[PDB]
């Protein structure tokens, strides 16, 4: 609880910042980043699997700060390199690094993207179905569409030159169209577009989603009712309890645990 | 709780408007209470009455909140409850129940069911509820548009004047467009502009759609069709920055408009997907237009287009036609402007193939005007040479599909007569065309009983097999298909 | 058609035997059981007629020997498995008639000893055909469970479980003292109809198909079929005595027993008395089937999807059964899937309008009773059902030549006993020249696949309307056999 | 190739002049694909939708008879308001009007009951 | 009627619209509503024509009391036409067709005793022929 609270407090402090930065603002930002780096290093050193639940949000918060200033770019770059490149050999962090969004296409992220692509393709090259499944599995982590901006682009590149495998995917999904993967991808893209409304840089996310949805035309999905993704673990935990009061207690405690990480203090 | 919740719902329906969030909260309360077992076991139907509720009002409110399936289920529950209440009172068709609901609640069950089924988008279910007011002109026009009966829709739109003007002209323009009739539509639009200077936004969007589809480049919250027209104009003027900016703006607007609405049905996604596909295809062809144009690049672009069209095999015609129209416009623009180095022959071949495919697709959906327009466009750029081509056979097939058998037979017989002397087993494609034409002529003559079986075998059916086999154009995939078809026809 | 008479260089039997041997060589898993069924036609007497039968048996033995010349292990393993199936089927199983929890299989039964059959796939699975000769990575039988259930019936079929190489269980129904070849032939017809429906865009968009199951005849008297898991007969769901839907939802109406007693006692009466009794019974017996999807799918979207699937399945099954003249469609012969809400038709012995030759003839093209229509929603048969029926009938009309060809091939099969006989007629309705007939059946089928009804040409819509109005006609329903349960 | 006159065209012209309907089906061996012959056939059989589509599609046909056939097909299908708006647009796009178009305009005016329009023709 | 005879379907619709412009549906039906039903039947829209004719028959069942001979002729003609259409479309069993439409038309034409006319004889002949067929 203490680790999660400290990490989320630092993330909230970083995520909000004035557009104009004075000396005191720069000092505060540097102090926050140094504290975050120290906490991450101590957590990963003392416990291997400590950060498998907070790695994605930390990386998504750190990525935009790389190309906003030069003085603090060094620190966030070092933190990212320690999180990804330095701990590439750790088995516990290997699986959670596998499920990370690709870094933006820039010179500063050259080594980071090399390492991330090496980790991602350890087993071998991916097919279109595997790429779509990877995208969907990654999508369940964060609630900020901006972090997905790069990944969407990659998805487009897979959808444009792999239509032959797309035909096979549609053929395979004919037995049970309700769990088809194309309609699931379309629904996920629409939900991500919905979550991006009234947020910073929504136009780029909308453009990427539009390109991805243009790569897949009005294909007959053989379904009428759109079904929204649900948490299997949540359903199993609900079915654990038989008493109504116990189910109510579980639901309330889950909601309180979820809202424990809100920005407001009250 | 029952009286207070019923008061809340009837206040929502009074309209005294209420926020959508409160209605959704109360709908969630009702939905949660629906799934709980009552202390008296009963059945699942008993569990829906934790409170003495009138489910017709709840269904109407849910429909107002775009919960179409929930509204349908609540309407079914209300009808069942009314039937059981009547059976208790005594100890009925949809029309009687609708009258009773209208005279007690003010909402007719048939109209609510029709609205819910229209919102859901399932086609066949639209035929289940037609007991009341099916004579109303707007319902008849919607039925005509659903079945793609454009002549009847045009006649009814022109006849009825009590319909509001904006939707009247919108339907008239749509019906004129779907029947071909491009010059008539343009003159009608010019006359409408003359008779009224004030123009509503939907009429402006239809005007831009007609402008970009008819290839008239003199017209100068941007709508989708306005963005398409501007992008095509910039492409013709070789102003690529504005082209990309307009395409990006159109894409963003389409995505935002789709994402604002509440989505429950897959049928609400198809038009947006079609528009996004059209935008993506135009953007992809932009880079090819910008630089030098080679045969390989055009062939690759056509191959990807054919692959995605194959992916769109089961889609409706209303979602496939705009993409084909945009492809035709793009090909014509690329032919007329960029080509000055005799490379336009390859573009002509590609355009002819695309128009033949469009004719085939339009014939598959029982449309007879679009194939004729496509054949006319083919004839504009292609002249009948000594040897016949595939598009002449496509024209014969179109004429046969239009129930004009004599003209199609005459065309095919003239083509066979020309091929009998023109070809000398030179071009494999020409040989495939020859054998296919012989087989089709034999089948048509057998169907129409215009020839005795002896001549049909001697001149057409056996001749096609002989041409396919003896000429020895082997080692191909199309030849095997043609040989199979000829063998099957002769065997039959 | 195998025999030994027309033998020679160009003899029909020589060419037929060579072709059958080649097919068996290339696809053993699709033909070896079929050949063994002819080889073991009279193995029931061994373990416990005409010249054509002897010739067929000897040719089947020749084919089996030819197959064994290349795959001895597979042949011997399948023969042992078939012997085990027949021995299990021939068990009396009469003392455990009342018991329903489960009975341990006796140790003397050889089926309890067969384990790790690597060369034998599960007979009841649908094996996909691959054009390559090699068959690899196929689920194979490795164990049988020690207990078997009992299926409710006079002959007491046995429900057993087979555990394959993948570790998942498959339920099979072993039947004895009945002919299962007709069911397999009708399943082949249903597969051909499914293939026809799949290649039309109109019926592919609506996902119109016929539910099918696998049947494997082992001899002339016994066989094994695939048990449809997750399905329940509609009669058991609707008119069960302690937990039927009618009892639970309408306690104040007539019970099923009362309706049955009322309808049985009016059989030897006039038609107006039958009609009035039927109308009175229908007045005090209201459909309750619409709740089936209501209590299993609380999510409105899933409920709508399942209801639509049920309606489409009913429409497709009705049209296909009318085309083939399927009869004996009572509540115990139709199953409903509890997960997909789709219908499955079983016990397809009566077909080609042989139910109209019964002493109490069947006067309906298919079962469209009040429960079936009530399960479709408030609209009834006016929405999805009619359009789906029209689409299916258009598909059938557009492919009439192929259907006539298939039915011609079937009707002249020597081993297909489809004609009605007095013994079968008496067994079917119990209350507590061949060439001319085949030609007439073919003529009636050809008339059906066109618009010729009562001598006049009808469109698809008109024919569908006529069929629907005949199926729901109260005078037609009142005149049928009480065992058909028209009021349900 | 000897006289310069084709027998089929002369026979078709003679049969058109005579006016017997069925005889128009006897001579169709040559140039029956020509748009004007197809349009005449469509008008003979009162297939107004096909005639309208073909009239709109073909532009090589002379303009006067093209608009005459378009107006006739629109009139024979009902379509009175559409015809009026089409006539107004045609007047906007071209001030010069041939006498047959003026006569058709007067015919539409008196049939549609629009009393504001003010060698006189029959319809005038 | 003349336009339907020549296989024209737009002019009858325009004429029906013009009729509806000046005429409003009163308690009792008229001949032009039956003409509209015939036009809809001729346009191969059978369900709408059947619905129109059934609504008209339902209104006439309570509106009329053997008062107006023209109304009686319209009633019997509508019953006969509805029976013939239902027989043609196979949307009803023969028993209901006889009991509700074909025999009812004969009963209305005969028992009401609007005799001594020429149109009545034609209507009675048509009803008798339909029932006999
Ligand atoms: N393939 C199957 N899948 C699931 N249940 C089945 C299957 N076949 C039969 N049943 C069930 O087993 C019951 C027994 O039917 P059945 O074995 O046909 O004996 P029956 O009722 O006497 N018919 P019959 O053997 O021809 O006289 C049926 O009522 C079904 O409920
Ligand atoms: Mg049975």
């Amino acid at each position: 609880f203490v680790l999660r609270d400290v990490i989320y407090t630092l993330i909230h402090y970083i995520n909000q910042r004035p557009s104009c930065i004075m000396d005191v603002s720069l000092r505060s930002f540097s102090l926050c980043c140094d504290l975050l780096s120290q906490v991450c290093q101590t957590a990963v050193t003392y416990c291997k699997d400590a950060l498998e639940n907070h790695l994605h949000v930390i990386v998504g918060t750190l990525i935009p700060l790389v190309y906003e200033q030069v003085e603090v770019q060094k620190q966030v770059l070092d933190l990212l390199k320690y999180l990804v490149i330095d701990n590439k050999d750790n088995e516990n962090l290997y699986i959670t690094i596998k499920l990370l969004d690709p870094f933006p296409d820039h010179v500063v992220f050259k080594d980071l993207r090399i390492t991330q692509q090496k980790i991602k393709y350890s087993r071998g090259p991916f097919s279109l179905l595997e790429e779509i499944n990877h995208f969907l599995s990654v999508s369940v982590y964060d609630a900020l569409p901006l972090t997905r901006l790069e990944g969407l682009k990659d998805l487009r590149r897979q959808l444009e030159l792999h239509k032959d495998q797309m035909v096979d995917i549609m053929r395979a999904s004919q037995d049970n169209p309700q769990d088809g993967i194309m309609v699931k991808l379309v629904v996920n893209l629409l939900q991500l577009s919905k979550m991006a409304i009234n947020h910073t840089g929504e136009k780029e996310v909308l453009e990427a989603v539009g390109s991805c949805l243009g790569e897949v035309g009005p294909i007959d999905f053989s379904t009428i009712a759109i079904q929204h993704s649900k948490d299997a673990s949540y359903t199993k935990a609900l079915k654990l309890f038989e008493d109504k009061e116990l189910q109510w207690t579980f639901i309330m405690l889950t909601y309180l645990n979820n809202t424990l990480v809100e920005d407001c203090v009250k | 709780l029952s009286t207070h919740v019923q008061g809340f719902f009837t206040s929502c329906l009074r309209h005294c408007c209420l926020d959508k969030k409160s209605q959704r909260t109360m709908l969630a309360v009702v939905d949660y209470m629906r799934r709980q077992k009552r202390p008296s076991s009963g059945t699942i139907f008993n569990d829906a009455f934790w409170l003495d509720l009138n489910y017709l009002e709840v269904a109407k409110v849910a429909q107002s909140c775009a919960a179409h399936f929930t509204a349908l289920l609540y309407a079914e529950i209300y009808a069942d409850k009314k039937s059981m209440d009547d059976q208790e009172k005594r100890s009925t068709t949809i029309s009687s129940l609708s009258e009773k609901s209208k005279e007690e609640t003010g909402i007719s069950l048939q109209d609510l069911l029709l609205e819910i089924y229209r919102s859901i988008g399932e086609p066949d279910s639209l035929y289940g509820c037609g007991g009341g007011k099916m004579l109303q002109p707007i319902t008849r026009l919607r039925t005509y548009e659903h079945e793609a009966m454009w002549g009847k829709a045009l006649v009814t739109y022109d006849l009825e004047t009590a319909i509001p003007s904006s939707t009247r002209q919108a339907g008239i323009i749509q019906a004129l467009q779907n029947l071909g009739l491009c010059h008539i539509l343009s003159v009608y639009l010019k006359g409408l502009d003359y008779e009224n200077k004030d123009w509503c936004p939907e009429l402006e969007e239809l005007h831009y759609q007609a402008a970009w589809r008819n290839m008239q480049w003199d017209h100068c919250g941007t709508s989708y069709h306005e963005s398409l027209y501007n992008a095509l104009q910039s492409l013709r003027d070789r102003e690529f920055s504005t082209f990309y900016e307009s395409l990006k703006y159109a894409r963003v607007k389409e995505v935002e408009e789709m994402c604002k609405r509440s989505l429950e049905s897959v049928y609400s996604l198809y038009p947006t997907l079609s528009r996004l596909q059209a935008i993506g295809e135009l953007e992809s062809i932009g880079e090819l237009f910008s630089r030098s144009v080679t045969h390989r690049q055009l062939s690759e672009v056509y191959i990807k287009w054919q692959k995605h069209s194959q992916l769109l095999k089961d889609s409706d015609f209303s979602f496939q036609e705009p993409i084909m129209a945009l492809r035709t416009v793009i090909l014509e623009i690329l032919m007329e402007k960029e080509m000055d180095n005799s490379q336009r022959e390859c573009i002509k071949d590609i355009l002819t193939k695309h128009l033949v495919e469009l004719s085939i697709l339009a014939r598959t959906f029982k449309n007879t005007q679009l194939p004729e327009r496509a054949i006319f466009q083919i004839k504009q750029y292609n002249s009948v040479s000594c040897g016949v081509s595939e598009w002449q056979l496509e024209e014969a097939q179109v004429f046969w599909a239009k129930k004009e058998q004599s003209l199609a037979l005459s065309i095919l017989k003239q083509m066979i007569k020309k091929l009998d002397a023109s070809c000398a087993a030179n071009n494999p494609s020409l040989k495939l065309t020859y054998t296919e034409c012989l087989r089709v002529c034999g089948n048509w003559l057998a169907e129409t009983c215009l020839e005795n079986p002896a001549v049909i075998m001697q001149t057409y059916l056996e001749k096609a097999v002989e041409v396919a086999g003896n000429y020895d154009g082997e080692s191909s995939d199309e030849l095997r298909n043609g040989k199979m078809k000829a063998f099957l026809s002769l065997a039959r | 058609r195998m025999g030994t008479k027309m033998m020679g260089g160009l003899g029909f039997h020589e060419v037929l035997n060579n072709l059958i041997s080649r097919i068996s060589m290339d696809h053993p898993h699709h033909t070896l059981f079929i050949i063994l069924a002819l080889a073991n036609a009279n193995r029931d007497e061994f373990l416990t007629s005409s010249q054509l039968d002897e010739d067929r048996t000897e040719a089947a033995n020749r084919i089996i020997c030819t197959i064994r010349s290349r795959r001895p292990q597979m042949v011997r393993s399948v023969e042992a498995l078939c012997d085990a199936y027949i021995i299990l089927a021939n068990l009396d199983a009469t003392q455990w008639k009342t018991q329903r929890k489960g009975i341990n299989i006796p140790a003397d039964q050889p089926i309890t000893k067969l384990k790790n059959l690597e060369d034998v796939v599960v007979p009841t699975m649908e094996i996909k055909v691959d054009h390559t000769g090699e068959y690899g990575n196929l689920v194979t039988i490795q164990s049988f469970k020690a207990e078997f259930r009992l299926a409710g019936g006079v002959n007491l079929p046995k429900i057993i479980d087979c555990v394959g190489s993948d570790g998942k269980e498959r339920r099979q129904l072993v039947k004895g003292r009945d002919d299962l070849r007709q069911d397999a032939v009708m399943q082949q017809v249903f597969q051909m109809c499914n293939t026809l429906l799949q290649r039309n865009t109109e019926t592919r968009k609506r996902k119109l198909t016929i539910c099918t199951y696998k049947v494997v005849p082992l001899s002339q008297r016994s066989g094994v079929l695939e048990w449809c898991t997750g399905t329940v007969p509609i009669g058991e769901f609707l008119v069960n005595n302690e937990d039927g839907a009618h009892k639970r939802y309408r306690p104040n109406d007539f019970s099923a027993f009362q309706c049955q007693k009322k309808m049985m006692e009016v059989q030897k009466k006039s038609f107006e008395e039958k009609y009035e009794v039927f109308m009175d019974v229908c007045q005090n017996f209201q459909p309750v089937f619409r709740y089936f999807c209501m209590e299993k799918f609380l999510d409105p979207a899933i409920w709508f999807e399942k209801r639509l699937a049920y309606t489409r399945s009913v429409a497709t099954s009705s049209i296909v059964g009318y085309i083939l003249g399927l009869g004996d469609r009572h509540v115990q012969n139709i199953l409903i899937n509890e997960q997909s809400a789709e219908l499955v038709h079983i016990d397809l012995g009566v077909a080609f309008e042989q139910g109209k030759i019964l002493p109490t003839p069947e006067t309906v093209p298919f079962r469209l009773t009040r429960d079936i229509v009530d399960g479709m929603g408030i609209t009834g048969v006016e929405g999805v059902f009619r359009r789906c029926c029209e689409k299916t009938m258009e598909v059938m009309r557009n492919s009439q030549e192929t259907l006539l060809t298939i039915v011609e091939v079937l009707l002249y099969d020597p081993l297909f006993d489809w004609t009605m006989n007095p013994l079968k007629a008496l067994y079917l309705q119990q209350r507590p020249s061949f060439n001319k007939v085949a030609e007439r059946v073919l003529m009636r089928l050809q008339e059906k696949l066109k618009g010729v009804e009562e001598g006049t040409v009808l469109s698809v819509g008109g024919q569908v309307n006529l069929l629907i109005q005949q199926a729901i006609d109260p005078k037609n329903l009142s005149r049928l056999f009480p065992g058909w349960k028209a009021w349900v």
